[PDB]
């Protein structure tokens, strides 16, 4: 899973656009 | 003029360039003629 996970890739906010986070951690 | 505030949400107004925000320390140095520091998505965030 670790091999995995490290293979796969503000300023957003500042119009708007948040990001709701997940609720599966 | 007026004074120079930092670190609380305040309205500035920099050569003619408004916006409202945090004026937080910077870390980051310019090339000593450019005014403006901008991110990929060609929003203003820094300033001289």
């Amino acid at each position: 899973e670790d091999l995995l996970f490290n293979k796969v890739t503000c300023a957003q906010k500042f119009n708007g656009l948040t990001v709701l986070p997940p609720l599966l951690t | 003029s007026t004074n120079l505030v930092k670190n609380k949400c305040v309205n500035f107004n920099f050569n003619g360039l408004t916006g409202t925000g945090v004026l937080t320390e910077s870390n980051k140095k310019f090339l000593p003629f450019q005014q403006f520091g901008r991110d990929i998505a060609d929003t203003t965030d820094a300033v001289r």
